[PDB]
């Protein structure tokens, strides 16, 4: 169980890992309990440290691979207390530049930058000048691009990344399908009309056809291949009518001096 | 063309809208506007360049099994307008009636 992990993940087997991590989860709990838990760090509890961040930082990248991204998560989280504390003392590591990096894509592929940027600061306590960037540049840079708004030098950068198929590709392609939906958010108040292949150019889409099966989907109203912005703008300003918050998002023009007449009486 | 304006909520009409029901040239469906504000039985003001005629006054004219029906509608409409404000009102400053 426990050292057949470790000769699983490096064989290249990665269905391999999952299946046999639940039988291992037990154990972790056995090892969990031979260190305080980081109150203080021996040359002992050092071996046993080594124990605990093994197990899981092996399970980490291997979910990546098999695309659990829901299980990806749940093992990172697990090395955060070892990362934390104790740095020059065993808490540092090649593996853990690897595996930070693979981390700030997922945030960024599930498109949440509120945490992403929180992710951030505590790294800046962490290496990023005392291992510097090398492979955590990717991220950031690519974060950076899209709020100047310049796709195009987002595009290449995944591009580029999509050269090198090893797992980091696996929140590449991600990536390019959240370019997408970006500029397909932006498209209706920008223009109204676009040609065809005005509408292929600005999606990333080398093949008419591949972007017609994305405007189904995408629910644009291409017409004589001609789309029309003005409708979808219309359907989903009718949705934000619909809800109730609806007197005093208005505001109404009585509903004002009311509020004016009772003030001054209480 | 008085009887249009009249059923009608809104009291404008385009010039397209009186040219098919009298059956009249758009030239004369202009004059026939001018001639009816001129005997009084009609009034307002004439654009030709939105093609509307926009009136402020009909004439009183005959009642009719049909006409008192399409009066009494659009009291019972101007009605709810006027009951749901009304509740409106009485939910908000609830404290001070006094």
């Amino acid at each position: 169980l426990t050292k057949s992990l470790s000769i699983a993940f490096e064989n290249g087997d990665y269905a391999a890992c999952e299946k046999l991590l639940p039988p291992i989860k037990i154990e972790l709990i056995k090892n969990n309990l031979l260190i305080p838990d980081l109150s203080i760090q021996n040359d002992i509890y050092l071996n046993d440290l080594m124990i605990t961040k093994r197990i899981l930082e092996v399970g980490a990248l291997a979910s990546i691979q098999t695309f659990n991204f829901d299980s990806f998560e749940n093992y990172f989280n697990q090395l955060k207390p070892y990362y934390f504390s104790n740095n020059h003392k065993l808490s540092e590591s090649d593996k853990k530049s690897k595996l930070i990096s693979l981390y700030l894509l997922n945030l960024l592929s599930q498109n949440n930058t509120t945490k992403f940027h929180s992710e951030l600061q505590y790294l800046d306590k962490h290496i990023k000048n005392l291992e510097d960037d090398s492979l955590l540049s990717y991220p950031i840079k690519l974060d950076r691009w899209l709020m100047e708004g310049s796709y195009q030098k987002a595009w290449d950068l995944l591009q580029s990344g999509s050269q090198n198929i090893s797992e980091f590709d696996s929140f590449t392609d991600i990536l390019k399908s959240a370019i997408r939906d970006e500029i397909a958010k932006n498209t209706e108040l920008s223009y109204d009309f676009l040609p065809l292949s005005n509408i292929k150019a600005l999606l990333f889409f080398n093949n008419e056809k591949e972007t017609e099966k994305f405007a189904l989907e995408r629910n644009w109203p291409i017409v004589n291949s001609k789309v029309y912005f003005n409708n979808q703008s219309k359907e989903k300003a009718d949705y934000e009518d619909e809800m109730m918050h609806e007197e005093d998002q208005k505001t109404n023009i009585i509903e004002k001096a009311m509020d004016y007449a009772i003030s001054i009486e209480n | 063309l008085i009887e249009t304006v009249f059923v009608k909520n809104i009291r404008m009409l385009s010039f397209e809208d009186i040219s098919k029901a009298t059956h009249l040239p758009k030239d004369n469906v202009e004059h026939l506007v001018m001639r009816a504000i001129s005997l009084g039985l009609l009034k307002g003001s004439i654009d030709q360049v939105n093609e509307l005629v926009t009136i402020s006054w009909v004439q009183p004219r005959i009642i009719s099994g049909d006409q008192i029906t399409k009066m009494k509608d659009r009291l019972v409409e101007w009605n709810d307008q006027v009951e749901k404000l009304g509740k409106k009102m009485e939910a908000r400053g609830q404290s001070i009636w006094v």
